[PDB]
């Protein structure tokens, strides 16, 4: 129910306030989990905050379940303004994890713009020059509706994740499978 | 550990592993297939007599069958949701003729989407990285013992 | 890669006892280091309490706990040694037979 | 059409380039005496056409004894037989084609 | 007794089981009639060269 | 009772065949067939009996009294049989089956023996008799068309292309065309016999018309020899003028909408005397009368309930 | 193709091959497989002379066994061949002279990989050869006795 304060501070400008931003997200989480197995570690994470990064999945799911429809909502789209706010590796980096988690889970992805935002995580992860989530993404959007413009962005990625065989089936596929005198020089 | 077996003839079963140590062979030393890292697993046979034998056990390798049914099972999903759609459809199914047997076999691969291994996949593992590794591995593997097996005449691949 | 799998939760484990496994992998990663030996007064402090808390059910976190508690009693010094028998007491008086 | 069918075209030229070297040991193995009843169901002769299939297939010419097809072309009918509906049906159910 | 209600019982179905006929396939056939066979099963009836048209009577009455 | 000048018969996976007529929808009986499916029935040239063939059995049924049992059944092939006829004059009986064997069965319960047996290296699925009860043509899923003669023991082989299977091949009854389809929807027509003195059986290849991109299941002409009518998977039925091979009339059963995903497949057709009305029947549990130039359909059968993959259709001669 | 008089063309190219540069694995391979190939086309011819199948047979083994010594590691078509000319071809009085000495100039440890082979050939009829496959089984035996 306090989470709003430390979600909704909308001050953080500077790469260290973001990392303050984080780690006092961090903290508070594990403040109030309604669990005591994670309330007794609390103490531990404001002497040491690497022992609270990892905790970040565990902590953020107790009490992400508790809270209904309209305290849920406010969450989302703070994440939202989160991911599209700054370009530093280390906190998407802790977003995106926290992402995967949630698909992991058998009460399925947390709910964004448009699909549970697989587009937006999509184009997230490749300034994060991690390919291995981007490649994901990419093949959800492919399996609902395949157009040109996936086709294309496939074939970038598998190049540099040192795949050439992978990223010359996608070609094959639009010759085929797709219409004549469509594809692209490039 | 190993797996002794009775009323099996072993002797064939030690001659293709023979086999499969020279085609390893053949890709190691093949720059273009070296570097794909192709290879093709193996496990130790000894016969014993004309009707038994001692197989090795290959440890952290389940069948797919079971595989499949745990995965299955868990989404509350009946283990033959499309063989069960083809006897709806005609009981008579083992008597069908050659053409009768395509529609009824066809209307059940389009009412049912099968998707069951590749999500099977991504559930078991533990991250992106790994799970995009595990799956290269596997479609180069399949492949090379689909045209081995070829060659070789294998059947009863169920 | 089994405290990896413990991270995800790849064994699909109810949230009701995931909590306490999650926080007792995190606990040991900062115990099995002597350069993080301050924070070895009070991690114990706080892995007993779980003990506690949970009861019955701590008995499949004792593998994990006791080869390394035992460990650092071994190579630490001070009056850190004395204050954890205290501690290593109080375990056995929570887990009562499986302490074989 | 992507990474399985560029490794099969990289498996087949392998073993056509080493003939010789896979067809000794399956000589040695056909033509064993006490080894080769399980495939026997002049005395010999039935050997004889399984060494000649093989060496079809190592060849190419396995679909039309006709013409010589090379790797690309024998590797697009192989899948097409395999994936074809027709052939899929008439297999035993317990073999799961549906799967 | 036991197998005295079988006796009658089996005589029951006995009734329904003859109101089919059954015809075998034999392996017999005119193998040495080659000659008689151009009249056998060659009748060859060549015929109809010349059509006939209609009007339409045959679904005049169904609709 | 069969005593009407016209008759509908129609089985499929049900087990049991109705009896249908033109005039209502009414069933007017219910037949029984156990353990096994009809591939394909037809009646006898007297109109009083009607043949049906399925799975190593060959159960004949009775139309004047009401049976519902096989008074007269065939055994001794060991696989299914692809389809039946009768002479004109009804004297003998030729089967097709799946076990690669083309014989003749005879009516005559007596030591005539008038029975052949032809050999071919792969399983057939259509047979077909020529207008003149003469020649008679064998296709087996080779793709290759063996042309019978009565009076001779030797067959022409004629294969338009391989690694492709036919399914039907049909005669007109005036004797202007040949017709067969294959599994890849191509409809190859052949100019028959112009010998009708000796019998000279020669063939040449007439036109080929590119449709039923899905596969052919059944194609048959029509008692005027004017019109030619190609079943298809595709859930379409395409009607042929005998002048240039133009689509003449098209018929589909196809609702639109994404979501069926080709609900049931279109399997045989049959025309009336008139070559006015024809009869179809799919595989969506219903039987369907359609008209050659309205091309709505006219009255709907749905007494069925599995699918329907055979049908018998015929009428007085005069029309 | 092989025929009557492609056969003696190309064996004088290939001898010619292995004097100029010995120690060359593809010359010495290639020779002794065609005298392997050379054999194989006149049995199907007869079939359908002890004198006629000497010629070629003598120097197919010995050609064999100096690929063997060669390659040290990838020979297993080489030690394959041998057997096959051995078990058909070993009971003329000819051919055991080329075999007994090309076991003695060889590795003892070559024949792990033909084990199995071996032992099924024990009880072939012939005296002449079956001995000849005792002793080498005996000499592994003293070298490698937890092998076989």
């Amino acid at each position: 129910i306090n989470l709003q304060k430390a979600w909704g501070a909308a001050r953080r400008v500077s790469k260290d306030d973001w990392l303050e931003w984080l780690r006092r997200l961090s903290l508070e989480l594990l403040k109030d989990s309604s669990s005591p197995s994670l309330r007794s570690c609390w103490a531990l994470a404001q002497a040491y905050n690497p022992m609270a990064r990892d905790l970040f999945n565990a902590a953020f799911v107790s009490c992400w379940s508790e809270l209904n429809e309209d305290q849920q909502d406010e969450l989302i789209r703070s994440i939202e303004l989160a991911l599209t706010s700054q370009d530093i590796a280390e906190v998407t980096q802790t977003l995106l994890n926290l992402a995967e988690f949630m698909e992991h889970s058998d009460k399925g992805p947390l709910p964004l713009r448009d699909d549970n935002g697989i587009v937006l995580l999509g184009e997230r992860a490749a300034k994060c020059r991690a390919y291995a989530k981007a490649l994901h993404y990419k093949e959800l959007e492919f399996q609902k509706g395949p157009t040109p413009a996936i086709l294309e962005s496939l074939i970038s990625i598998n190049n540099k994740l040192q795949q050439p065989e992978a990223a010359a089936g996608v070609l094959e596929y639009a010759m085929k499978h797709f219409g004549e005198l469509e594809i692209q020089a490039t | 550990v190993f797996l002794l077996k009775g009323h099996e003839d072993l002797r064939q079963d030690e001659r293709v592993m023979q086999l499969f140590g020279l085609v390893n062979t053949l890709l190691a030393n093949d720059p273009t297939s070296l570097r794909k890292n192709l290879s093709i697993q193996r496990y130790a046979v000894i016969p014993l007599s004309t009707n038994s034998g001692l197989i090795g056990w290959v440890p952290h390798c389940d069948t797919l069958h079971a595989l499949i049914r745990d995965y299955r099972e868990k989404k509350k999903i009946l283990l033959n949701i499309e063989h069960r759609i083809m006897l709806r459809m005609a009981p008579d199914y083992d008597h069908l003729t050659l053409m009768q047997k395509v529609e009824v076999f066809e209307h059940a691969v389009n009412n049912t989407a099968g998707d069951d291994l590749a999500k099977l996949l991504w559930l078991k593992s533990p991250s992106s990285e790994v799970w995009f590794d595990r799956r290269t591995n596997y479609t180069r593997s399949l492949a090379v013992m689909s045209m081995v097996g070829y060659i070789l005449g294998l059947g009863d691949r169920h | 890669y089994s405290t990896s799998e413990m991270l995800v939760n790849m064994g699909n484990l109810p949230l009701d006892e995931f909590y306490p496994a999650v926080s007792m992998v995190a606990l040991m990663r900062i115990f099995r280091d002597q350069s993080l030996s301050h924070h070895h007064t009070m991690v114990v402090q706080a892995i007993t309490f779980i003990f506690k808390s949970l009861g019955l059910k701590c008995v499949q976190f004792l593998p994990q706990v006791m080869p390394t508690f035992l460990n650092v009693i071994r190579v630490c010094d001070g009056a850190i040694r004395e204050f954890l028998f205290q501690q290593l007491g109080m375990l056995v008086s929570f887990v009562k037979s499986h302490i074989r | 059409d992507g990474n399985y069918r560029i490794t099969c075209h990289t498996v087949m030229e392998v073993l056509r380039e080493h003939k010789d070297s896979v067809m000794a040991v399956l000589e040695a193995f056909v033509y064993d005496p006490l080894l080769n009843w399980r495939l026997m169901d002049a005395l010999n002769k039935k050997a004889i056409q399984i060494i000649n299939r093989v060496r079809d297939k190592l060849t190419g010419r396995d679909f039309s004894h006709d013409d010589t097809l090379d790797v690309p072309t024998q590797v697009e009918l192989l899948i097409k037989q395999a994936t074809s509906h027709e052939n899929l049906c008439q297999c035993y159910i317990g073999w799961c084609p549906f799967w | 007794s036991n197998t005295a209600q079988r006796l009658e019982r089996l005589r029951k179905e006995r009734q329904n089981q003859i109101k089919c006929k059954n015809i075998q396939w034999k392996e017999r056939n005119s193998k040495q009639s080659a000659q008689e066979l151009k009249s056998l099963f060659e009748k060859k009836s060549l015929k109809e060269k010349p059509p006939i048209s209609g009007k339409q009577s045959i679904l005049s009455v169904r609709l | 009772v069969g005593s009407d000048p016209v008759i509908l018969a129609t089985a499929g996976y049900d087990h049991t065949v109705r009896f249908w007529q033109a005039h209502s929808g009414i069933c007017t009986r219910t037949v029984q067939h156990q353990d096994s499916q009809v591939n394909a029935l037809e009646v006898t040239p007297d109109r009083s009996m009607i043949a049906a063939a399925g799975y190593q059995h060959i159960r004949m049924y009775d139309l004047n009294s009401n049976n519902p049992n096989p008074i007269i059944s065939y055994d001794g092939v060991n696989k299914n049989i692809a389809s039946v006829g009768f002479h004109e004059d009804g004297r003998w009986m030729y089967t097709g089956g799946e076990d690669c064997t083309a014989r003749i069965w005879d009516l005559r319960s007596r030591n005539l023996q008038c029975q052949r047996i032809f050999q071919v290296n792969a399983p057939i699925n259509c047979v077909c008799l020529h207008p003149n009860q003469a020649e008679l043509i064998v296709g087996d899923q080779s793709g290759a068309i063996h042309i019978w003669d009565l009076k001779t023991d030797h067959n022409e082989q004629l294969i338009p292309e391989p690694e492709v299977s036919i399914t039907s091949a049909h005669i007109d009854p005036d004797a202007s065309y040949m017709a067969a389809v294959n599994s890849t929807g191509n409809c190859y027509v052949w100019n028959l016999t112009g010998g009708i003195g000796d019998e000279v059986t020669q063939l040449i290849p007439k036109t080929k018309i590119p449709a039923h991109t899905r596969y052919a299941l059944q194609c048959r002409f029509s008692p005027d020899s004017t019109l030619l009518a190609t079943c298809s998977a595709d859930q379409t039925c395409k009607i042929w003028r005998t002048s240039n091979f133009s689509l003449m009339t098209e018929l589909s059963i196809k609702s639109g909408n994404p979501g069926e995903s080709s609900r049931g497949w279109m399997w045989g057709c049959a025309f009336s005397g008139d070559s006015q009305y024809i009869v179809t029947a799919s595989s969506d549990n219903l039987a369907r009368l359609w008209c050659v130039e309205t091309g709505e359909i006219k009255r709907e059968y749905g007494g069925h309930q599995k699918a329907v993959v055979c049908l018998a259709f015929n009428d007085s001669v005069l029309g | 193709g092989i025929n009557e008089s492609t056969i003696p063309k190309v064996l004088q190219y290939y001898s010619a091959a292995t004097e100029h540069d010995r120690s060359w694995y593809k010359a010495w391979h290639a020779w002794a497989v065609m005298n392997f190939e050379a054999v194989l086309h006149y049995k199907h011819q007869n079939q359908a002379l002890s004198k006629t199948l000497l010629m070629y047979t003598v120097p197919a083994v010995q050609g064999f066994f100096r690929s063997i010594s060669l390659s040290r590691g990838n020979n297993l078509q080489d030690t394959l061949r041998v057997l096959t000319l051995w078990f058909d071809y070993g009971h003329w009085p000819d051919v055991n002279e080329a075999l007994v000495e090309g076991v003695k100039a060889i590795q003892i440890d070559t024949w792990l990989q033909v084990i199995p082979q071996l032992i099924a050939r024990i009880d072939t009829p012939r005296p002449l050869v079956g001995r000849l496959i005792h002793q080498l089984l005996t000499d592994i035996g003293r070298y490698h006795p937890q092998a076989l």
